[PDB]
């Protein structure tokens, strides 16, 4: 399809076509981890969910999580490369500081996305490195518009959602939350919790127990990004 | 393919070996230590009969009591014999008192093996050198002649000869040489070698000669003397 | 040509300069780590290549701080210039903020630092991999363990070294959540000595170490009677 | 064939054949000899037959009026590596005001040859050193190599042809402590005998002798003075 | 710490195909059409999203860059970005030494300068996107062009992306001088339904208008209304 | 003080679409007359002059760089500088300098070149930009002239009218001053002319 | 690294320059100008490359450039380096009058460029500019002059030269029309308009693929001026007449 | 300027006047010099404003991003050593006396006194100001171990209410703040509610 022609599938620079063969291998290495995530935005609620797999029992899970807090009432969920996204976070984190620093008030979701998108965008140019392997979504209140839902990726695109979903399912995770966009703004209260513990299970057949997966939360009553607990999980998990 | 600084599978720096190959292309000089002084000689090398014969300097002056004689790429050694003679005059203007042959030849030693292409400095070199050395003087133990490589490593001899025919210029050295020479002798048989085994005609014109001993200076031959001994030989 | 470089993805997105300087500790003697209520408990198999050397070189297990332990396997001088890297982000936080550095922090930030060397060209991954322990009236006892990607994750018992399969199979039958250092002291020295071959490596040495609250917190080395006995109840046990 | 360049590209085994290189460069050398007794160190060393007429060579260099090494490789390396280790000792008396511990020498040491085997177009130090001091806790023999790392013995050859040395050495370390100086170096100079092939024994201008102990600064034995050790060996 | 060689080089044949490459990523976009009419330009772009889940409002296409000057684009989003960046900065840095709003052709010109910096500098590729400028002062409407490679050029009617041969022959025909901005409005819009494979929307498409009073982009309740013909 | 140490003085007067400036011809050291033919004034434009007063080589040096600066700014832009402008670009200019500036105070009078409105102005040594609708003036004789033309200025003049103001206003402003005088130079820049003249004045 | 280095800067076997011999090659194919000098003044005039009906002709010029009070260029290759290069030649001129307080000699212009141009040949692993310029311009001490730089970084002076398309051509047919001292300024249009008219592969000119400036001196200053399309259309119709009536 | 802070058994209270000068002039007269540094820190700012602002934004910034890396609420002690870090360095150009006041999980409340100079001390109660020399001797003769949360309120506005009216630089209105472990309490003591001592007479 795509010829080659020097040193093209070695370092960022264009195909025959145009292609950047070099970003597409970061996608692919976005599917090493083998876990996925789902995030669902409400009318007055912002949801993330997230797969637990430890591979075996002699890890103390309570350090094994991929749900993060930027700032009081930010929260994300990373999904590639551990490493990579550590140090993502830790640079998320330092820009939301600074922006407080020197501006007064609190960074919104979207400007902290476009921060992370045009820092990666670098990486997609210059030759010496390599671009970090490790998608990213954020959830947060506006205090003008309400919650949010946006997601970066390795190339530099972070567009805006309303029901997202990375990982190694996402094509089909994506195509069964399309059928429920339809009417009832996607059943827009409080419990979309079921909605996205829903679609996280049809295509992976788990049915899964009480603490096989973490979810985060804010509301517009609270707006600090909080962790639910396993009892809390649970009862949401018997009901279904 | 490779960089400048690469080990082979001998651990040889396949750099340094070949400017060490870069000196058996050189024209042959010999230096012979006495208990009365040194002497050094050096093949001129002559190309057409239009070029000027006193414009090639291979026997240069570092101080009142040293001198040197080089063999390779005389473009390269003239950096080296600059420093040389810097040092010299730092030591004697530091401590009232001239500098030894040691001395001399060891910190010139250690600009060899000072290359590189990243985090180097400033300006610094991109090659070895192609030139060897060959160290003569007095000093408060007596006349000394060294020798010196690309590599870096000097060691002390009596007599040596460095070039394009040492390998047979050495093969009579050590049959001629003995611990009861006279400087004279000593002359004597450097000319003699030079004659056996360079392609010319050993004439007043197309070789070179200096002489330190523990009396006088670094003085050099006269196309007066010299042409004395060349025909009293 | 994708092996050359750890700033090439391959064609499936992996990176296999970090793969190889894995297997550079995938082929290295083994060290064991148990944690326990009091405390940590570290173990490794120190191997004596000919009698020539006195007994002490080569030691595998350092102080980072006056809390902190560390094991090693790998290259040792990569090894060695992490625990210096270490030491100055302990000494760094105590003159910033007047006290003792966290594990979970101290573990962060080696692990950045050594996930760094993964992304240039200029540079190569280390080749070696530690684990850590700590106790604290705070926190208790902890134990972490870093990869040559930068990895950092919490165990109850990590068995980093070429016998991990073997390693790892004997200390999950232990219930370790209630046992004390004194009787897991013994565990480690049976495990270690079982996981170990005799064929191919003839001779090997054993040195312990721990910290917890008999120690007041301070990390520090087995004392010599204790070893002793250890090694002898191991032998007992073995048969 | 393309893993064996750069010093920063692994094999698909988990090797450095850069280092490997220059390790065999190391082999090359001529051999040496180290051991220690209850109370003096000792390094004996065979200079090469360059040729019929030079000077052999310097082969075991002053440190400190403690610490003395003796080298096998790159002597261009070996004397840039003598350089620092002679600042780092002068730098600990000007501050401290008292020697240096053999042991933290051997540290710095280690950490500084480190560096370069990680980064792009840089080699490592082509040298192997044996080092001999004595302090608070008694003498010393460390060892070291060109990838950095460093051990500790009681008795250690490097060098080629060393294999020899290496195995009387073991079977003769039995009785290294209690035995006396003049014991110590004749034990030193029949293993270094070990070494030399057949057509050639020690004389008396191919061997020097460094000496280090309890009351007693390090010295280096010269042409004939060499000569009171070197008359039994029978 | 960063490469100091070119990677675009000459070819024995004198090309630059790095530049030639990067053409042929912008030859793959999103149609761009504009129209510079009387008393005004018409930028008017093909803003498809993959599927219904993304929020459309969150992400642009054309975007102003001081207050009579705005840009579209066609080729990669996240270069388009960093352009549009630097251009907002050099705008700023000219409005403080001088006390004047810039000049579009100024403004051209000093961004086409940074992306020829990016030709010839060491360790980089080109940019992988062409512009579409607008501007109006002194009386007068422009629009300019700008290339991966640095240079730039002025029209009355272009058109980038896919299918902008195709775009260009059907613009000759119709383009006339005197037309007014309204009536340009509905060939842009004709030129893009030329090329669309599905059905116009408010939400396909963006549109942004420039006159005397300043740039801004229509709103959908607009584009509605001006779809309904 | 240092802006008296050479001497000078400077007047823009506005009329009906039209401007004149004007300046004295004395070149001295503290109290020594060394030359009589200095320039203070400078063509920036077709109809654009600036006026410069204070220490001598930084009037000189103003200048200088002032023309390296609009020659650059009229090749690249492709037509001519504005007063309003030209008046910030100095400013910016003289700002650079916050710390350890030019001892010099400028003047500006020009006429726009497509309404043909006239414009003055004048800065203070640091770049603070004031502009009037009467007149400006800079140098040692600033009182002086102040209370003439505050007398003698009426609004909507001619250029007949204009030229005698500024000139009776000059004349005797400088002939009470030390420091200036040998003579005043007039430019009348009207919309299609720009006249000079060489007044006669006292030379003691 | 050096796996991926092109070395732009380094000698053939035979003791050539790659990057230069293939920058020439790209010059080669750019449209033609041509110059020509006479006792009253030099003239450009260069070939329109651009012919599409829906561009703009809002600048007064495509391929110009006034460089100074009393100098002007003209390029043949690639126009993104071609503008640095003017920015250069503007920014060397300011600086000598600053210093000097009179204008600047054309030849140390010139000579201040090239200067910059051969920098790029020697070291830094960039790539060359593959720019080709031709100069008028007149001082105080030589007057009507017209130069030539190249991509390696040599100039030259001339009296009637050709760069870019067929000028190899052109250049065989400018030897035997030119008669050194005697052209005066229309007879010096007259061979530009016939050497032009031939040397492009189009039928006849159009008076809008054209581009015509002269220079002069009058009444102590310099002036250059772009001719006009009906000047140049009364030259065409000029050419055809006389050329016409031979046969 | 008069500031104070006392401890009890649960928290700590801090106290402060509200006049800005500037020579002889009042700038300000209900200024808060009473700052936020964390959820359950503050500190009392004397001295220069602008220093104070400075330093006291720098920390906030700090110790924030220490605390959300950290995972966990901060310490009094933390908080204390990065103020004694910056006014140690900056010895020479600063010149701010501050207070420090907080509670933590781990020891309660505490209180530490940073003088100009940068050093730094744990103490039981504080004065600092330009006010403070003039009730040295009060809290010498009036404090005693083991008070309760009214009685410091109490003990602070007598002790600030006798600086006020014998220091010219020092009036306005008292602004209180008690800290707990529940959160924290802001009162305003204005015009009447001061506590008068009676003034000699005849």
């Amino acid at each position: 399809r795509g010829s080659s022609a020097g040193f093209d599938r070695h370092i960022t620079i264009f195909s025959p076509e145009g292609r950047l063969y070099q970003v597409e291998y970061a996608f692919k290495a976005i599917n090493q981890g083998g876990l996925t995530s789902v995030a669902v935005r409400g009318k007055d609620c912002a949801v993330i969910v997230t797969q637990k797999k430890v591979p075996d029992k002699l890890l103390d899970s309570s350090t094994v999580t991929h749900l993060f807090k930027i700032t009081e009432n930010i929260g994300c969920v990373m999904t590639g490369m551990t490493a990579d996204s550590r140090s993502q976070v830790q640079r998320a984190r330092y820009e939301a500081a600074n922006w407080k620093y020197k501006y007064g008030y609190e960074i919104p979701v979207d400007m902290l996305c476009k921060r992370i998108a045009d820092i990666s965008q670098v990486y997609t140019q210059n030759a010496e490195m390599r671009p970090l392997g490790c998608c990213m979504i954020l959830i947060g209140i506006d205090e003008e518009q309400g919650p949010q839902v946006y997601k970066c990726d390795p190339a530099g695109y972070y567009c805006g959602f309303k029901a997202t979903a990375a990982g190694v399912k996402q094509t089909e995770s994506t195509s069964f939350l399309e059928k429920k966009v339809k009417k009832k703004f996607d059943w827009t209260f409080e419990q979309t919790v079921e909605t996205a513990i829903t679609c996280l299970s049809t295509v992976l057949s788990i049915d899964f127990k009480p603490s096989e997966i973490e979810v985060g939360v804010v509301t517009v009553e609270n707006p600090k990004f909080r962790i639910l607990t396993e009892a809390e999980i649970d009862a949401h998990l018997v009901a279904l | 393919d490779r960089g400048v600084n690469t080990f082979s599978p001998e651990g040889r720096l396949f750099q340094v070996e070949y400017a060490i190959e870069g000196h058996k292309l050189g024209s042959t000089a010999i230096g012979i230590q006495t208990s009365e002084g040194v002497c050094l000689a050096v093949e001129k090398r002559i190309t057409s009969p239009l070029m000027e014969p006193s414009s090639i300097e291979k026997i240069v002056e570092i101080d009142a009591h040293i001198g040197c004689a080089m063999s390779g790429l005389i473009a390269d050694a003239k950096t080296l014999i600059d420093k040389a003679r810097v040092e010299t005059q730092n030591h004697w203007f530091t401590y009232n008192e001239t500098m030894t042959v040691e001395s001399v030849t060891q910190a010139v030693s250690n600009l060899a093996l000072q290359f590189g292409e990243e985090d180097a400095d400033p300006g610094a070199m991109s090659r070895p050198f192609g030139v060897a050395l060959l160290f003569g003087g007095v000093d408060e133990k007596g006349p000394q002649l060294f020798h010196m490589d690309p590599s870096g490593t000097f060691v002390q001899c009596d007599a040596r000869a460095i070039g394009s025919a040492s390998e047979g210029a050495q093969s009579s050295l050590q049959e001629v040489y003995h611990k009861s020479t006279t400087l004279k002798e000593a002359i004597k048989s450097s000319l003699i070698i030079l004659k056996q085994v360079m392609e010319e005609k050993l004439n007043a014109t197309n070789i070179e000669l200096a002489t330190v001993q523990p009396g006088q200076n670094f003085h050099m031959f006269t196309k007066e003397e010299l042409e004395e001994v060349i025909k009293d030989i | 040509g994708y092996d050359l470089s750890a700033s090439t993805f391959s064609p499936d997105g992996r990176v296999f300069q970090v793969e190889y300087a894995m297997k550079a500790v995938e082929n290295s003697s083994t060290a064991i780590g148990i944690r326990c209520k009091d405390g940590v408990v570290f173990g490794v198999e120190k191997l004596v290549l000919s009698k020539l050397y006195e007994e002490g070189s080569n030691k595998r297990l350092f102080n980072v701080d006056r809390h902190v332990g560390m094991a090693v396997a790998g290259l040792l001088a990569d090894a060695r210039s992490l625990a210096d890297i270490a030491r100055e982000e302990a000494s760094n936080f105590r003159s910033n903020f007047g006290y003792n550095i966290p594990l979970k922090h101290l573990a962060d930030r080696v692990a950045m630092y050594v996930h760094a060397y993964t992304l240039y060209s200029a540079v190569r991954p280390f080749g070696c991999s530690f684990m850590l322990g700590s106790y604290s009236v705070n926190d208790g006892a902890q134990l972490y363990m870093i990869d040559p990607s930068g990895v950092s994750y919490g165990y109850w018992g990590c068995a980093i070294g070429k016998a991990r399969q073997a390693a790892k199979t004997e200390i999950e039958k232990l219930q370790m959540k209630e046992m004390t250092c004194r009787d897991v002291v013994k565990e480690v020295a049976k495990i270690i000595y079982i996981v170990h071959d005799e064929v191919k490596d003839k001779a090997f040495e054993l040195e312990l170490s721990w910290v917890g609250e008999l120690t007041k917190g301070r990390h520090e080395i087995v004392p010599k009677d204790v070893r002793e006995e250890a090694e002898k109840y191991a032998k007992e046990s073995l048969k | 064939n393309q893993y064996d360049n750069d010093v920063t590209v692994w094999s698909p085994q988990g090797r450095i054949h850069q280092i490997e290189y220059a390790m065999e460069a190391v082999k090359q050398g001529s051999a040496t000899v180290g051991l220690k007794s209850k109370t003096h160190a000792v390094l004996v060393a065979l200079k090469r037959a360059q040729s019929e007429l030079a000077a052999h060579q310097k082969k075991i260099l002053h440190v400190d009026n403690h610490i003395g090494i003796s080298i096998a490789g790159l002597t261009a390396d070996a004397r840039l590596l003598c350089n620092f280790m002679r600042q780092e000792c002068l730098d600990s008396r000007f501050v401290f005001d008292r020697p240096l511990p053999v042991s933290r020498l051997v540290s710095l040491i280690g950490s500084k040859t480190q560096i370069p085997t990680q980064r792009y177009g840089r080699r490592p130090y082509g040298v192997g050193l044996l080092i001999a001091g004595y302090d608070d806790m008694g003498p010393h023999v460390f060892q070291t190599c060109p990838s950095a790392n460093y051990f500790d013995c009681r008795a250690m050859s490097i060098g080629a042809r060393s294999q020899s040395a290496r195995t009387y050495l073991e079977r003769h370390m039995s009785e290294f402590m209690q035995c006396n100086l003049d014991e110590l170096v004749k034990h030193g100079l029949r293993a270094l005998r070990e070494t030399l092939p057949a057509e050639q024994d020690l004389t008396t201008k191919n061997v020097s002798i460094g000496i280090v102990g309890k009351d007693l600064e390090f010295t280096i034995y010269d042409d004939d003075d060499v000569s009171p050790f070197l008359d039994g060996l029978e | 710490r960063g490469y100091s060689f070119s990677l675009t080089t000459f070819s024995p044949s004198g090309k630059l195909v790095q530049i030639e490459y990067a053409l042929a990523a912008v030859a793959g976009g999103a149609p761009s059409v504009g129209i510079k009419a009387a008393n005004g330009v018409v930028l008017a772009t093909e803003k498809k999203q993959k599927s219904i889940l993304y929020d459309e409002r969150s992400v642009h296409k054309v975007e102003p860059i001081t207050k009579h000057i705005g840009l579209v684009y066609s080729g990669m989003g996240p270069d388009y970005r960093v352009l549009v960046h630097r251009a907002r900065k050099l705008a700023q840095q000219y409005y403080l030494v001088y006390q004047e709003p810039i000049p579009t052709a100024q403004l051209v010109q000093r961004v086409a300068s940074v992306m020829q910096e990016y030709t010839q500098s060491g360790g980089v590729r080109p940019f992988g996107v062409s512009l579409l400028i607008c501007g109006w002062n002194e009386g007068r409407p422009y629009l300019f062009q700008s290339d991966p490679s640095g240079a730039y050029f002025a029209w009355k009617a272009t058109a980038m992306g896919k299918n902008y041969v195709n775009g260009k022959t059907f613009l000759e025909k119709r383009y006339n001088e005197d037309l007014e901005l309204e009536d340009a409005i509905h060939t842009a819009i004709l030129t893009l339904k030329e090329s669309f494979e599905g059905q116009m929307t408010e939400d396909n498409i963006e549109v942004g208008i420039c006159n005397e009073a300043g740039f801004r982009r229509l709103t959908p309740t607009e584009v509605r209304d001006y779809l309904a013909a | 003080s240092v802006m008296s140490y050479n001497g000078g003085a400077v007047m823009a007067m506005k009329g009906k679409n039209c401007v004149a400036i004007a300046a004295d011809r004395r070149f001295g050291i503290q109290a020594q007359m060394v030359t009589t033919d200095f320039q203070k004034i400078f063509p920036m434009g077709d109809r654009l002059y600036i006026g410069l007063a204070g220490l001598a080589t930084d009037v000189q040096t103003v200048a200088q760089r002032l023309k390296f600066r609009l020659n650059l700014y009229e090749l690249k832009e492709g037509r001519q500088i504005k007063p309003y402008t030209l008046m910030s670009m100095v400013a910016n200019l003289l700002y650079e300098k916050r710390f350890g500036p030019y001892y010099t105070e400028p003047v500006i009078a020009g006429l726009d070149p497509k309404t043909f409105k006239p414009f003055i102005c004048s800065l203070d040594l640091i770049g603070c930009p004031m502009v009037t609708d009467d007149f400006v003036v800079s140098g040692t004789c600033s009182e002086q002239m102040y209370g003439m033309c505050e007398s003698l200025w009426e609004p909507n003049m001619d250029p007949e009218h204009l030229f005698e103001t500024i000139s009776q206003a000059m004349l005797n402003a400088v002939d009470r001053d030390a420091v200036s005088g040998m003579g005043v130079i007039v430019h009348i820049i009207e919309k299609d002319k720009i006249t000079t003249r060489t007044l006669k004045a006292r030379m003691d | 690294s050096r796996r991926y280095d092109s070395r732009t800067t380094i000698f053939s076997p035979e003791g050539r320059l790659y990057q230069v011999e293939y920058a020439m090659e790209a010059i080669g194919h750019a449209g033609t100008c041509l110059g020509i000098l006479a006792n009253d003044g030099v003239l450009l005039a260069a070939e329109r490359r651009n012919i599409h009906k829906l561009l703009d002709e809002v600048f007064f010029s495509e391929k110009i450039y006034k460089l100074n009070e009393d100098m002007a260029c003209s390029v043949a290759g690639i126009t993104s380096d071609a503008n640095v290069l003017t920015n250069e030649l503007r920014l060397i001129a300011q600086r000598y009058l600053l210093q000097y307080q009179e204008p600047i000699p054309c030849e140390q212009l010139v000579t201040a460029l090239c200067d910059i141009k051969q920098a790029y040949t020697q070291f830094g692993g960039k790539r060359p500019f593959g720019v080709s310029l031709l100069y008028i311009g007149w001082d105080k001490h030589y007057g009507f002059q017209l130069y030539q730089s190249d991509p390696s970084g040599n100039y030259g002076g001339w009296k009637a030269t050709c760069i870019g398309n067929n000028s190899a051509a052109a250049v065989s047919m400018l030897k035997q029309d030119y008669k050194e001292g005697e052209m005066t300024l229309k007879s010096a249009l007259a061979l530009a308009v016939k050497v032009l008219n031939k040397t492009m592969d189009v039928s006849k000119l159009s008076a809008e693929k054209v581009e015509i400036a002269t220079l002069t001196r009058e009444n102590g200053k310099t002036v250059i001026r772009v001719l006009k399309q009906k000047e140049v259309e009364q030259l065409i119709k000029k050419h055809e007449e006389e050329e016409a009536k031979a046969e | 300027t008069t500031i104070m802070a006392v401890q009890f058994d649960g928290g700590v209270v801090l106290g402060a006047d509200s006049r800005t000068t500037t020579g002889s002039y009042i700038a300000n007269r209900v200024t808060d010099k009473l700052t936020p540094i964390h959820d359950h820190i503050f500190c009392c700012r004397s001295g220069s404003a602008a220093d104070t602002q400075a330093v006291a934004d720098a920390v906030t910034y700090q110790l924030g991003f220490h605390s959300i890396e950290l995972n966990e609420p901060p310490l009094v002690h933390t908080a204390a050593s990065l103020f004694k870090e910056m006014c140690y360095r900056y010895r020479e150009d600063l010149m701010a006396g501050i207070i420090i006041a907080g509670w933590d999980p781990q020891e309660g409340g505490q209180v530490y006194s940073v003088p100009m100079g940068g050093m730094m001390v744990r103490q039981s109660f504080a004065i600092g100001g330009s006010g403070s020399s003039y009730i040295y001797g009060y809290v010498d003769a009036t404090y005693r171990e083991g008070m309760t949360k009214d009685e410091c309120l109490q003990f602070t506005a007598n002790a600030l209410a006798l600086a006020m009216e014998r220091d010219g630089s020092s009036g306005g209105v008292i602004r209180l703040a008690a800290i707990q472990q529940s959160g924290v309490e802001r009162q305003v003591l204005l015009g009447d509610q001061i506590p008068k001592v009676t003034i000699s007479t005849l």
